[PDB]
């Protein structure tokens, strides 16, 4: 899951 | 309810990880609010007619700092409103936010700081949580570091968020190992500790101060979420907590009779009175807030919608939700803060947009 929209 | 009267945006365009209204402002004076991304932290008044007066910034003289966490605090002698941030250079500053000076600054996590939060009753004691998997507890009136809340049984992977509980008895802490953990900070070793910190000038003795090196939680749980649990609150006896999966879990330590404070370290089970579900809230490090009295819970999510629960009901699964959507606020909301009398929303955005909604 990541932090930031890519 | 809420209608959005204003936004603006920051020059830099990075993302604002977060916003807290100052709640120690003094009677009569503007309301005003904190907002900290890029290696800067900058301070806004509230007006009328929807005016957010742009005040004043701190800029790290590190380009490669990112400040992502701030809280405020007073000074306990005078009385004045301080403001702490941190972030990836693991420093905390401690910033007057007339000037914005950095009074002083802390180092030990050296490590990315993911929250700050100060003690409910007492202004001078700061909680850090870091990407080192600690907890760190600081006395910012001696400038000592009181404890480390750490070792195997600690977390093992980054801590993102804590909350002290209303008294400032015990801590719950949270982070990417999935789990969530109680460390109570009312035991004789802990009361001691502070006292014995209070007591602590360096200038009259020629000791180190000594740290609590604290490591086994006063319980823990990996059986509320299943991914990285990213923002904790205690709600009374109970606790808010939630993950990167679309939902704010409110649960307890132990059985659904079992007193908080008879919960023992081999607890193993928990109780789940309600989950809040929402949608588009996938990625992590995504923070709710609640107002000064705890009535109500703001969320954004990752495409710019707000959700508000009222939890003024009998029981924590009845809360009544309430969504606010503007068709020009589209990016992620990473968090949100109330003003002290409850008049003011503020969401800060992914974009460095913030957003102001009023009652």
């Amino acid at each position: 899951h990541r932090k930031v929209l890519r | 309810s809420f209608k959005c009267v204003n936004s603006l945006k920051e020059d830099h365009n990075q993302p604002l990880f977060g916003v807290q209204f100052n709640w120690h402002s003094k009677e009569g004076d503007p309301l005003v609010f904190a907002t900290v991304g890029s290696n800067r932290v900058t301070l806004y008044e509230c007006h009328s007619q929807g005016e957010i007066r742009l005040l004043q910034s701190y800029v790290d003289a590190d380009a490669d700092e990112n400040f992502y966490t701030c809280a405020w605090t007073y000074d306990s002698n005078t009385s004045h409103p301080l403001l702490a941030v941190a972030g990836s250079r693991g420093i905390i500053r401690i910033i007057n936010p007339i000037t914005m000076q950095c009074i002083k600054h802390y180092v030990g996590h050296g490590n990315a700081i993911n929250e700050l939060k100060f003690h409910p009753r007492d202004p001078n004691l700061l909680l850090s949580v870091s990407k080192d998997h600690a907890l760190r507890l600081w006395n910012i009136q001696t400038d000592t570091l009181v404890a480390i809340f750490g070792g195997v049984e600690g977390h093992r992977d980054e801590v993102l968020s804590a909350d002290y509980d209303l008294l400032g008895e015990k801590i719950m802490s949270c982070g990417m190992d999935h789990s969530l953990k109680l460390w109570r900070i009312n035991s004789k070793r802990m009361m001691n500790a502070i006292k014995e910190s209070y007591d602590y000038n360096p200038n009259k003795t020629n000791r180190p101060f000594i740290s609590q090196k604290i490591h086994f939680p006063d319980f823990s749980t990996r059986d509320i979420h299943r991914n990285y649990v990213d923002c904790v609150r205690w709600l009374g006896d109970l606790i808010l907590s939630k993950s990167c999966e679309n939902a704010i879990v409110c649960w307890k330590p132990g059985k659904m009779e079992d007193d908080i404070d008879k919960i023992k370290p081999s607890e193993s089970n928990v109780t789940i009175l309600g989950r809040f579900d929402y949608s588009q809230c996938d990625i992590w490090y995504m923070r709710f807030s609640m107002d000064f009295w705890q009535k109500m819970l703001a969320l954004g999510n990752q495409v710019g919608k707000l959700y508000v629960w009222d939890l003024e009901v009998e029981d924590p699964h009845k809360a009544k939700c309430t969504t606010l959507t503007h068709h020009k606020c589209g990016a992620a909301i990473r968090q949100t803060s109330f003003s002290r009398d409850s008049s003011i929303l503020i969401a800060v955005c992914d974009d460095a947009s913030i957003w102001r909604w009023d009652r």
